[PDB]
RNA sequence: ACCUCGAUGUCGGCUCGUCGCAUCCUGGGGCUGGAGCAGGUCCCAAGGGUUGGGCUGUUCGCCCAUUAAAGCGGCACGCGAGCUGGGUUUAGAACGUCGUGAGACAGUUCGGUCUCUAUCCGCCGCGCGCGUCAGAAGCUUGAGGAAACCUGUCCCUAGU
RNA sequence: GAUAACCGCUGAAAGCAUCUAAGCGGGAAACCUCUUCCAAGACCAGGCUUCUCACCCUCUAGGAGGGAUAAGGCCCCCCG
């Protein structure tokens, strides 16, 4: 959530974004990418974010 | 809203000036200062009147705009002719006199009653018994006459102490 | 301002006065006090004058004490003590230096006096806090000045802070407030104060101007 | 002052209003001068 | 295996978040998530890698309806009775400080680890503060959209 | 009838208190079928104060002198490892009453062992240690606490 | 100083009226100050000052360990 939010993204949208791209990369591999290599865990989070809704809140 | 609707007319004599919310009126009597609540807004019929404004018929606003309208109707009614209020003194022995800037009372009290006019207030004694308020500021003027009014109990028995000139006070008899 | 002095308690007599009543006084050695220090708000926040009394040997004095002294430009004395004052103003009329005597107070002048109370030792509830103490008679069985009770029951099941109890009593620092000064004799440096004041003689007293009466 | 849950106009000029969150009837007549509370 | 802080892991930084006209709880509640440390990606629980949080203008902050005069700042002297009350107006006025300082400090864990973090945080009433050695980091009170 | 019957001692008094306000006095007010004095009623108010005796084991109550007033309640009907032990409620004895009797009586009467060297928390006091970024000393600021907080009569204003 | 009950001023919503909704004031032994005392173990452990402000050895050259001192202090001693 820390690395997520100072990537101008929360962690359930970065969870939501993840899954929807379909990266199963889990939780404690996630915190070590957050820790020990920002510029891989920044590369996770823009394919979050690409694979996101265009409308989070719209139906479906 | 009813209230608010109707202009305020401006003499020639009175100079308006508008700055925002801030409102100063200047007059022969002097210069009064207003501030309007931000939501009303407050503009100036170039013909010479004052429109008071505002944005929504919700129940702040309408409350507010009807307020302002009269607030600055008496600001220019004050720097025009000035608020009096005559007052009046009932029983025997109670006396009234101006030493000054003060005015000094005697109601029935082992000492008498030193009242001093705050700023922008004066007094005039035309009689013992008889004596007014004057000042600029509606408020300060009524503000004052109350304190004067309440210098003694209400006294429905023998009706003395303090009255406004008009004043119809309640009354009642102690017939023991 | 409000003026003050430190002194020594000498004893208490009797004077008469001029429509022949007597007064009680106590004598208060007002000795020469000397300005040692100015407290000032841009210094420390507060403003005050230190006052410094007694004779003492400069054998006796401690170097850092001599040190302040020395930088005051004044011979060490055995009592330092502070006035605080309300104002710079009142601080602008003293000077360090300057010498203080009995004749800063005038007859009829009313004076607070503090000094240390005089040790009771440890003291039972009786005398300490005036306890009525129990029967001497009728069965009381050893608790004829017992405190009693100290509490409740289950609830609170504790006893409250401030519950008075037996314990040391005295040499406390007292405030009288409101002694008349009686007479200032000059020529002996003392002040005749009616009533009583706090301490056993030749003890360390401090007298001010009346607060609730100056 | 009447002080009563209860507050009623209790003649034809009494005025019932609220003032700083308490209903209250004013009157001409201090008789009918009432306070809810 | 996870990682774990070590002896020279820690770094500090030093942020200045201005108080004024913000709303007291979100100063506070931002104020103790800087000083506990929950925005860096190395925050553990048992550690305090927190940064340094000063506070600004902390006589500037704003309390919406009535809580400037109907809420009561409590205090038990231990003594019987001894339960003393001011409303934030008050204390506003005697010691501005301490309104911001209780509610930040009320959002810290009450621990001994809390306590420490606690050293971290300085307030002040005035729009200065004598840490600009330190050379403060400007803090928004910003909100990440989802 | 939920805790306690391998034990949580009772009424009243004494000592020491601490809290609530539904306020007895003192303080501030609205309305009166409040002329004045003196009241009635309702609102606000818990800072302090709130007597000594006769009778009874008594609480309660009645009474005698006072007072500004002689408040109502909670805290194991506060407080017996703090005191008392008159009542009640062991064993003795007696009266009335009931029982064939042994006996019995919120009927009465006279008498009748009140144990404990304080470990822990708590409270009142007093030291030793270490700390407050060198080792020391004088004088201090006051965050925060504690204590204190009662009231009468008479004389002027005015016999207004 | 800020308030309680209470008294108000200036005023709309609601052409009137209203102590109130914007604003501005009086108001008690209760509250905060004020009076007395404790108080920096107030761990944000404060402030203004003054004094001493100095030396040997060992381990290895890092950090320590030991010994002798200064200002000062304690113990012993004569006492309150
Ligand atoms: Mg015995
Ligand atoms: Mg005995
Ligand atoms: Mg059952
Ligand atoms: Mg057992
Ligand atoms: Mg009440
Ligand atoms: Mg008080
Ligand atoms: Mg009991
Ligand atoms: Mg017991
Ligand atoms: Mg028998
Ligand atoms: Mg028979
Ligand atoms: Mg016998
Ligand atoms: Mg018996
Ligand atoms: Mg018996
Ligand atoms: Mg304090
Ligand atoms: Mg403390
Ligand atoms: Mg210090
Ligand atoms: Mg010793
Ligand atoms: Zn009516």
């Amino acid at each position: 959530n820390a690395a997520a939010r100072a990537n101008d993204i929360t962690y359930n949208r970065l969870i939501q974004g993840l899954k929807a791209a379909g990266v199963e990369v889990d939780r404690k591999n996630l915190a070590e990418l957050a820790v020990s290599d920002p510029a891989a865990f920044t590369a996770l989070v823009d394919v979050a974010r690409a694979a996101l809704p265009e409308d989070v809140n719209a139906p479906s | 809203s009813r209230i608010g609707k109707q202009p305020v007319p401006v003499p020639s004599g009175v100079d308006v000036t508008i700055n925002g919310q801030n409102l100063s009126v200047k007059g022969p009597k002097g210069t009064l200062t207003l501030d309007v609540a931000e939501p009303i807004s407050v503009s100036r019929a170039e013909d010479g009147a004052i429109v008071v404004t505002r944005p929504d018929d919700e129940r702040r606003s309408r409350s507010l705009h009807g307020l302002s309208r009269t607030l600055i109707a008496n600001l220019v009614t004050g720097v025009t002719e000035g608020y009096t209020q005559k007052m009046e003194i009932f029983g025997v022995g109670y006396r009234v006199q101006l030493k000054g800037q003060n005015l000094e009372f005697a109601l029935g009290y082992s000492h008498p009653v030193l009242i001093e006019a705050p700023e922008g207030i004066t007094f005039a004694v035309e009689s013992p018994t008889k004596f007014s308020v004057s000042g600029i500021d509606k408020q300060k003027v009524g503000q004052i006459s109350a304190v004067i009014r309440r210098l003694r109990r209400p006294d429905p028995y023998k009706g003395k102490g303090v009255r406004y000139e008009g004043e119809q006070i309640r009354r009642k008899v102690g017939k023991t | 301002a409000r003026k003050g002095i430190l002194g020594t308690k000498l004893g208490m007599t009797q004077v008469f006065d001029e429509n022949n009543k007597v007064v009680p006084v106590t004598v208060v050695k007002a000795g020469p006090n000397v300005v040692t220090r100015i407290r000032t708000t841009e210094r420390d926040g507060y403003s005050a004058v230190q006052l410094a009394y007694g004779e003492i040997s400069p054998r006796k004095v401690i170097k850092p004490v001599a040190g302040q002294f020395a930088a005051a430009g004044v011979n060490p004395r055995r009592h330092v003590a502070e006035l605080r004052l309300d104002d710079e103003a009142a601080v602008a009329e003293y000077e360090v230096g300057q010498e203080l005597t009995a004749e800063i107070f005038s007859d009829g002048a009313y004076v607070d006096v503090t000094g240390t109370s005089k040790g009771k030792g440890f003291a039972g509830t009786m005398k300490r806090h005036g306890f009525r103490g129990q029967g001497a008679a009728h069965g009381a069985q050893a608790v004829h000045r017992r405190p009693g009770s100290i509490g409740g029951c289950a609830t609170p099941g504790r006893v409250f802070k401030g519950t008075r109890m037996s314990g040391r009593m005295g040499n406390d620092r007292v405030t009288t407030q409101n002694l008349k000064v009686h007479k200032v004799d000059a020529e002996n440096g003392v002040l005749l104060i009616k009533g009583a004041i706090p301490g056993r003689n030749g003890g360390l007293v401090v007298v001010r101007s009346a607060i609730k009466r100056g | 002052m009447k002080v009563n849950p209860s507050v009623k106009p209790i003649c034809d000029k009494c005025r019932v209003i609220r003032r700083h969150g308490r209903v209250m009837v004013i009157c001409s007549d201090p008789r009918h001068k009432q306070r809810q509370g | 295996p996870t990682y774990t802080p070590k002896a020279g892991d820690t770094t500090r930084s030093w942020y200045v978040i201005d108080a004024s006209d913000v709303v007291l709880g979100r100063l506070a509640s931002a104020a103790a998530t800087l000083l506990r440390g929950k925005h860096k990606p190395t925050f553990t629980p048992n550690v305090d890698g927190g940064d340094f949080v000063i506070v600004i203008n902390a006589d500037k902050i704003a309390v919406s309806g009535d809580k400037l005069t109907k809420k009561f700042a409590y205090r038990h002297s231990g003594y019987p009775g001894g339960l003393r009350k001011r409303t934030i107006g008050e204390l506003l006025e005697k010691h501005p400080t301490r309104v911001v300082e209780n509610a930040i400090i009320g959002m810290l864990p009450h621990n001994k680890l809390g306590r420490q973090i606690q050293k971290k945080l300085k307030v002040y009433a005035g729009p200065d503060h004598p840490h600009a050695a330190q050379q403060p980091i400007p803090f928004e009170i910003k909100q990440v959209a989802q």
